[PDB]
């Protein structure tokens, strides 16, 4: 019984507790504005504050932040634990209903989640594709697409693979014609200073405000830096005190580039988040190791973060302690057979611990092992008690 | 700035809007349909948080008319209540053991002997954790009960 | 680690007083012994890589990854990482009446990086739809690109 | 001999084990000194003559 | 006002090469956003004191500081030893509405952002908002209407 | 461990080396001690038998 | 200083990594004493002075 029932009971780390709070990630397509992202954070706050008013206390929302103009994070607290009874009012069901009604929003990847017990291991991998030969970003992206495509297409071991970095979005490219620049009379320092201060601002000086230092910022007016052809404006004063417009000595075009360039150990890289199919972490890691080997030349792989704590033994700490207790008992009863009769009770309590664990549908967590060893200790406290008198 | 020849003044407010604005316009924080601000404290455990519940208690008197403080995301009362519930289960285990002790020994003083032992050893274990530099945490008080 | 940063404190205290090129090349606080216990070497058996062409691959793929492991105080590179070299000709400089200061100015004004900002800037006017980053003249890559200099 | 070995699991996980592996062991030692010192004394002081 | 094509190469690359000569470490991550800011997130080996390896990073950081761009030195870098969980976030509102969105972050950044975070147990506090700054929004038309450059 | 963690840190870069690059160990003092201590252990065993 | 010893001026990107650039004299122009009489400079009336 014990062996079959125990090796067939899955194990996990820790119980995900209702901490009276949870969070909501909001990701939008690359290119959306702050207003259009506030439009979706609007629906987030609407759901949390005006969908079910039984377990919601204060939904602290933030637009343009969370992990790094199209991202957002919704903090939220829950009412007092007494006012939220039953599983239908715990973080699990709340976030389940939330995310289920949330996924129905167009042009938005928004979902809620609970805060895991420890913030370093969390969900049992973190893959890293590495540019080992300087292939470049636009070819490492090809390798990443090749690995991502042939990862979820083999769902017998894994699904829901995704990259951590975000996909490349168009970028505006200016070509400052150096020949035309120095021929018309402008200096490149003036050109680049004007362009950088008109788009992005510049930290120049500081001032005193009510007895405290604050910064000053030279920047364009809002209504003059939100159109492509506005680049043709912003003349510069040059050689014969003449004003030159950018459309006369600069070419403009669209291009492609990465806004979330990731690097690992000092080399270009891209991270991958995924979990094993409802299979252990080891077999999924081995499948990722094989699939990463089926990539173009010069691309490497690495494990980090939520999977580096492993990849470097409870029966190893048990089987020897068992015979150590046996040594103590052999010195106790002045025998070698008699001490066997005490450790003969080891399964007697472990079987019941396993029955109670599989009964409620729970898992062999660290807590279950602690209680298992405690019950083994009490089984010893009883068996030794009997056998001392018997001897 | 530029001084025109006709005695004309060219200033910065003539060619720019000047305003006491924000340093960065990437982050906006709307609390519950009302605009607000705030700060998150990055990681002691409660002394760290209680020394901010008191460090901010000095700035409440001199706040301008209108400013109010809220705690929208807080994980310190979570542990502060979980550990106290573990202690309540400790006391309930004391009384539930006292019940069986009286059920078997039939005497207040007889069952008083095993009843005194548990709190003595528990306070001693607190002292031992004081010796080994351990902490009253979510997992040790649970061991006190176990 | 205790006295490694007692040196670093006074070092940073003295850094703004050192010459400018000394700040560019930089100083270092290299805590280490004096014995280089093991030296490892890299060669090309086929000969397809020359003397100067072996130190770069070991300085751009191994000099940074190896020495980020503990037990490594200060590794000395037998060789040197690649650098672009412009060996000017004073005759051709004067043959066109140019100073090395002009060469330095040109290569410092046409190989630098640029502050560019984004279309659909951070503080918007209500109604903007597309926001994208601006890119301008970035760094150059090879000998051919550095050949074309104004 | 069964509770101490758990204090040797290496990594971020075994440090969890260490808490029990020390607290429970100290509890055993203290409760056994109690059953040696206070419990026999209390049995000699607070038990009715049968 | 930069790009990942810039700060990954003009700041991040200059750091990832200068992070060399330090005690035990696990790995060196790196981000690069279209808003410029880069975080490297060095890591301990679960057995190194926070204050011990907090300044092993600072040494190489100061070693690399004169090599970074000028505006990067102006805005400055930081060695923020901290975990990744923001256990408690506190918020400030105006009930009467006499203070606007931008008009609530200043009072919390000029009276609370400095006094609160000078207490221990505070690694790196992120301000939801921003401290006041004077802003001059120039008009390129009026600049050219008087023939002036930024 | 300092040297073996580089015999393994460099074992990850061997696959992606271009055609021709070969590694040599021209000056090495770790096998010196690694063999001296083992010879001392051999003398230990020989003293046991003697 | 740039004709004898070079000068560290700028940096560039090579295969996805930052390296340095160096303005220096050609080898065959900085190994003789009387080569110092060369290396004119452009001055006030755009004139080259040796």
């Amino acid at each position: 019984g014990m062996a079959y029932l125990f090796v067939r009971l899955p194990s996990s780390f820790l119980p995900d507790e209702d901490q009276g709070v949870f969070m909501t990630m909001v990701q939008l397509p690359a290119g959306a504005t702050q207003e259009r992202t506030q439009k979706v954070l609007n629906e987030v706050t609407h759901y949390y504050l005006t969908k079910e008013k039984n377990n919601v206390e204060s939904v602290f929302a933030v637009n343009g932040f969370g992990f790094a103009q199209n991202t957002g994070i919704a903090f939220v607290s829950l009412k007092d634990w007494a006012d939220r009874p039953g599983e239908e009012n715990k973080v699990e069901a709340i976030t389940m209903r939330a995310t289920r009604a949330f996924s129905q929003i167009k042009d938005a990847m928004v979902f809620a989640f609970n805060l895991p017990a420890i913030v370093e291991l969390g969900t049992a991998f973190d893959f890293e594709l590495i540019d080992q030969a300087g292939l470049g970003h636009e070819k490492l992206t090809q390798a990443r697409n090749q690995l991502l495509a042939e990862a979820a297409k083999h769902p017998d071991m894994l699904t829901s693979v995704r990259p951590n970095g975000l996909e490349d979005t168009p970028q505006f490219k200016i070509d400052i014609d150096q020949e035309k620049a120095q021929a018309l009379g402008v200096s490149i320092n003036d050109i680049n200073t004007t362009l950088g201060a008109a788009w992005g601002g510049s930290y120049v000086n500081d001032f005193i405000d009510r007895g405290r230092v604050k910064k000053v910022y030279v920047m364009s007016e809002a209504k003059y830096r939100m159109l492509p052809d506005d680049i043709g404006d912003w003349y510069v004063r040059a050689a014969d005190g003449q004003m030159v417009p950018f459309s006369a000595f600069s070419s403009s075009r669209w291009e492609y580039g990465s806004p979330r360039l990731e690097r690992y150990n000092g080399l270009p890289s891209m991270e991958i988040l995924g979990q094993a199919a409802p299979k252990s972490t080891g077999e999924a890691m081995e499948l990722m190791e094989q699939l990463a080997s089926k990539l173009p030349t010069g691309v490497g792989y690495d494990w980090t973060g939520m999977s580096y704590q492993e990849r470097l033994q409870a029966p190893s700490l048990y089987a020897i302690s068992l015979i150590v207790v046996f040594l103590c008992l052999a010195a106790l009863y002045e025998s070698w057979s008699i001490p066997f009769s005490v450790m003969l009770v080891v399964p007697l309590g472990v079987i019941g611990a396993l029955l109670a664990a599989t009964f409620r549908g729970l898992t062999n967590d660290v807590y279950f092992q602690v209680g298992l060893l405690t019950t083994i200790g009490l089984s010893a406290k009883n068996a030794i008690l009997i056998v001392e008198f018997a001897k | 700035l530029k001084v025109n020849q006709d005695g004309s003044r060219v200033l910065l407010r003539d060619v720019a809007k000047i305003e006491l604005g924000g340093e960065n316009y990437d982050i906006i924080a709307e609390f519950n349909g009302q605009p607000a601000s705030g700060l998150g404290i990055k990681l002691n455990a409660l002394d760290t948080a209680a020394a901010i519940r008191a460090e901010l208690a000095k700035m409440e008197p001199f706040f301008p008319s209108g400013l109010k403080i809220v705690y929208p995301y807080d994980t310190t009362p979570f542990v502060k209540i979980s550990i106290h519930e573990v202690v309540k289960t400790l006391v309930e285990a004391i009384i539930l053991v006292f019940l069986v002790m009286y059920l078997f020994l039939q005497n207040f003083r007889a069952t008083l002997i095993p009843t005194i032992a548990v709190p003595v050893v528990l306070l001693g274990t607190f002292a031992v954790l004081a010796a080994f530099g351990f902490s009253i945490n979510t997992l040790t008080m649970f061991g006190m009960v176990l | 680690d205790i006295a490694q940063v007692q040196v670093q404190n006074k070092l940073q205290l003295a850094m703004p007083l050192l010459p400018q090129e000394v700040q560019q090349q930089g100083v270092s606080v290299e805590k280490s012994s004096s014995s280089f216990l093991m030296v490892v070497g890299v060669i090309n058996t086929d000969g397809t890589m020359t003397q100067e062409d072996i130190s770069d691959y070991v300085a751009a793929n191994m000099k940074d990854a190896i020495s980020r492991t503990s037990g490594v105080g200060d590794v000395q590179l037998f060789g040197s990482q690649y650098a672009m070299r412009i060996w000017m000709n004073p005759n051709e400089l004067n043959k066109f009446q140019l100073t090395p200061v002009d060469v330095i100015t040109a290569i410092k004004a046409q190989n630098a990086q640029v502050a560019a900002g984004q279309l659909g800037g951070t503080p918007p006017v209500k109604g903007q739809q597309l926001n994208a980053s601006i890119i301008a003249q970035t760094r150059l890559t090879s000998t051919e690109e550095f050949g074309k200099i104004l | 001999a069964v509770f101490v070995p758990m204090a040797f699991f290496g990594g971020s996980t075994g440090a969890i084990y260490r808490q029990f592996s020390i607290t429970i062991v100290s509890a055993m030692a203290l409760s056994v000194l109690v059953a040696l010192i206070l419990t026999p004394a209390l049995c000699a002081t607070m038990l009715k003559p049968i | 006002g930069a790009d990942a094509k810039t700060v990954q190469d003009t700041v991040t690359q200059v750091i990832e090469q200068n992070m060399n000569g330090i005690d035990n470490l696990m790995y060196m991550s790196s981000n690069s956003d279209s808003t410029g800011t880069v975080q490297i997130t060095l890591t301990f080996e679960s057995g190194t004191d926070a204050d011990i390896a907090q300044v092993q990073v600072q040494n190489k950081l100061q070693l690399a500081m004169p090599l970074l761009p000028q505006e990067v030195q102006q805005q400055g870098v930081s060695v923020e030893k901290s975990s990744s969980s923001f256990l408690m976030v506190v918020g400030v509102i105006n009930t009467d509405g006499t203070m606007t969105q931008e008009d609530i972050s200043d009072y919390v950044a000029a009276n609370m952002k400095d006094a609160i975070s000078r207490t221990s147990g505070v690694g790196d506090v992120q301000l939801f908002g921003s401290q006041y700054a004077m802003r001059i929004w120039m008009n390129p038309n009026e600049l050219n209407k008087f023939q002036l450059t930024p």
